[PDB]
């Protein structure tokens, strides 16, 4: 579950969010998945976690 | 369209096919030059497709006009979606009749519960895939902001307004994008995001058009 | 705070360490009862040490007081982290003196080019975590909107500036949220986010001030 652009506050514990859009991006490890209804969709997790994933 | 009804031939006259080699995308005759659409449907190579049915089958109305320019709004966000909205302009000025026809753009916003029709050739199914080939039509009310924010906490912007139903089951889908969202007459919303195709508490999103007539009619007159 | 400096012993007095335990997020004293900090800062059981330097020695200077009430900014969106302030209340009120002193909020918002004073017990390290005992202070100049936005598209808005250098090798990091910005003696920023530490053309993201000074007055009227 990459992510490449990964923007977290500055707290303890930080408070991370994945900005990446994919034309899928609704992976099971993804709790809030907002698409456009296009062809393809692009698709953006707003899910907020304490950690960042690595790079694609 | 999900949950909807099979239009019948050409009773949209506004509703257009965005064509790159397949169906990607819809989008609102304003003028005979001019149609709008999302801004997060754009690309290039686009072909314009007026009086469309059934989008697979030349039915003898149709009128394939290529794209001269496409113009995003300058402001279009793609990272939160905001602003989405896009202007295309035709290569030649489309025939203009009973079957081709143009869709006002709002002199007022709408408020919430106006009856709107939401129409696009977008999957049928809210759990599957199914894409139709015939033009597909949904009557849905403009939900309140209080419960568009309540469905998307933290991602609805002013520029944005929910339409459908929070119980689910009718909503628009994949393909719909661009699409017109008709009220009284005009034309207040674009097909933009959602979370899924007619979840509970997930209904779609749309661009408020209302806010954009003074960039739309600008940007036409020096085009 | 990376690629600063030890800012001394309660040089900086409006300074704040909030504790639950342990340091988790900084804040800027206001008045004798009230401090400002970051809405994502927030958790219960909140605990305000005022005239820190080294947060893990007593040291005979600092005023431990327990946060009497929370209120965060009502159009707060953990989301976007628009709107990324809150307010903390004294348990009581803390007595002021050369080590711990109230600072100014702002009359007008700073300009780009402002060198400010940004300080904090966050991480100093931009590849690594080695949490300093001690406050660290950094010199960041405020940069423009336009150059802000370039760096995150699509994520700056109205109620954000960033500060610090393009170039990296100096920024705030974590434990630093909620911490002050002060420039020319005002209270303009609130250490917020960013995307890692110290990093090539990412630059902290902090809260603009200046744009809830009705709102922090009126509140703490009535609070
Ligand atoms: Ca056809
Ligand atoms: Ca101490
Ligand atoms: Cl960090
Ligand atoms: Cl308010
Ligand atoms: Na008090």
């Amino acid at each position: 579950p990459c992510c490449d652009h990964c923007s977290c506050t500055k707290s303890i514990p930080p408070q991370c969010r994945c900005t990446d859009l994919r034309l899928d991006s609704c992976h099971s490890a993804c709790k809030s998945c907002i698409c456009t209804l296009s062809i393809p969709a692009q698709c953006v997790c707003d899910d907020i976690d304490d950690f960042c994933y690595e790079p694609c | 369209i999900v949950g909807g009804y099979t239009c019948g031939a050409n009773t949209v006259p506004y509703q257009v096919s965005l064509n790159s080699g397949y169906h990607f995308c819809g989008g609102s005759l304003i003028n005979s030059q001019w149609v709008v659409s999302a801004a997060h449907c754009y690309k290039s190579g686009i072909q314009v497709r007026l009086g469309e049915d059934n989008i697979n089958v030349v039915e003898g109305n149709e009128q394939f006009i290529s794209a001269s320019k496409s113009i995003v709004h300058p402001s279009y966000n793609s990272n939160t979606l905001n602003n989405d909205i896009m202007l295309i302009k035709l290569k030649s000025a489309a025939s203009l009749n009973s079957r081709v026809a143009s869709i006002s753009l709002p002199t007022s916003c709408a408020s919430a519960g106006t009856q709107c029709l939401i129409s696009g050739w977008g999957n049928t199914k809210s759990s599957g895939t199914s894409y139709p080939d015939v033009l597909k039509c949904l009557k849905a009310p403009i939900l309140s902001d209080s419960s568009c924010k309540s469905a998307y906490p933290g991602q609805i912007t002013s520029n944005m307004f929910c339409a459908g139903y929070l119980e689910g089951g009718k909503d628009s889908c994949q393909g719909d994008s661009g699409g017109p969202v008709v009220c009284s007459g005009k034309l207040q919303g674009i097909v933009s995001w959602g979370s899924g195709c007619a979840q509970k508490n997930k209904p779609g999103v749309y661009t408020k058009v209302c806010n954009y007539v003074s960039w739309i009619k600008q940007t036409i007159a020096s085009n």
